[PDB]
């Protein structure tokens, strides 16, 4: 799924 | 950077006063009386900028914001006011931004067991928006987690809490963050996989995500829902009750339809799931034969994508070695 910044 | 330095000092001072009140056992500190909400709001906003993040890390911004979220949760729990809800939302967003790609920050936060427990508890907040924020934190923490972090994520009960959370969310934004975290967690170990499958309604729910109809023209829910399912399908293959849940929510036909997706993620997930579910069970094998699975999987065996190539080939072998009695010209 990985990682991301807040959105 | 001395604006940042000032706000972090505000937060540390406030935490120290909360820690003193806790250790006493002076009225109970109230974040409103120390203008905490604005301070974390500003830090949260700076945390989106790459340069500001690096400044923030020199000052132990991650540690301090995590300490604040932790102490407020311990003090006021889920029987807290909107000021507190808000504070935790803005702190949580900052933690998401600060953990993104950051080996040191993920390790620190996962080592804060009290904070980790506090985070997981927030998945039952009355604010579904706060649930999304916390699930975003857990997603980053569970991505490329070291051995200690994997251990803490599991032992604080994040998997059962996220799966349970998923069953209750209304908004697609919340579901995406929650399912992304679960997809990451589902790969860590076999206990995480079992914990997902043990939640009543989870397997049917996950099957439902495979045909999710996104309003925002994206495949994110299908990819994560299908990724979770591929990861737990190793155990589903051992449990007749769990296989039956998949069958009677039309899982098999949908997985065959996923083999045509433009998303290599969707195709790989489906191949992995078909690999495990095509093993042993003659009735699942026959169902797949009848739906044309053999020619569909044969079309993918020359993929450059290693998991699609191996999964499609493995599934195909399971079917080819167990041609149903009825196919044998007949009888």
């Amino acid at each position: 799924a990985g990682e991301a910044a807040y959105e | 950077h001395h604006h940042m330095l000032h706000l972090l000092e505000q937060i540390r001072a406030y935490c120290e006063t909360c820690w003193e009140w806790q250790e006493a056992h002076n009225p109970m500190p109230a974040p409103v009386e120390h203008q905490i909400c604005p301070a974390v709001c500003v830090l949260m906003k700076l945390s989106f900028d790459e340069e500001h993040r690096h400044a923030m890390n020199e000052l132990g911004g991650l540690q301090a914001i995590a300490e604040l979220l932790q102490v407020d949760c311990e003090m006021y729990g889920l029987t807290n006011d909107h000021y507190s809800i808000t504070l935790r939302r803005y702190a949580g967003m900052a933690l998401t931004n600060l953990t993104f790609g950051d080996v040191a920050n993920k390790a620190t936060l996962c080592s804060m067991k009290g904070c980790m427990r506090a985070l997981v508890a927030q998945l039952k907040s009355e604010s579904e928006d706060l649930q999304q924020v916390i699930a975003s934190v857990l997603r980053n923490l569970s991505w490329r987690a070291d051995v200690n972090s994997k251990k803490t994520l599991r032992e604080v009960g994040s998997v059962k809490a996220l799966m349970e959370c998923a069953l209750e969310v209304k908004k697609e934004s919340t579901l995406k963050s929650v399912l992304s975290a679960l997809w990451n967690l589902s790969a860590h170990c076999t206990e995480n996989k079992a914990d997902i499958c043990a939640v009543d309604g989870a397997l049917a729910f996950l099957v439902g995500t495979l045909t999710y109809r996104s309003q925002t023209n994206t495949l994110a829910i299908i990819e994560s829902g299908g990724g979770i399912l591929r990861n737990v399908s190793s155990l589903i293959a051992t449990n007749e009750d769990h296989r039956q849940i998949l069958r009677e929510n039309n899982c098999l036909q949908t997985l065959l339809q996923h083999l045509k997706s433009h998303s290599l993620t969707i195709v790989s997930n489906a191949c992995g799931t078909l690999w495990n579910l095509s093993a042993r069970n003659p009735k699942d094998q026959e169902a797949l034969w009848d739906m044309g699975a053999v020619s569909m999987l044969k079309n993918l065996i020359h993929s450059k994508h290693k998991m699609i190539a191996m999964g499609s080939a493995a599934a195909l072998r399971n079917l080819m070695a167990n041609r149903p009695a009825k196919y044998k010209d007949a009888n």
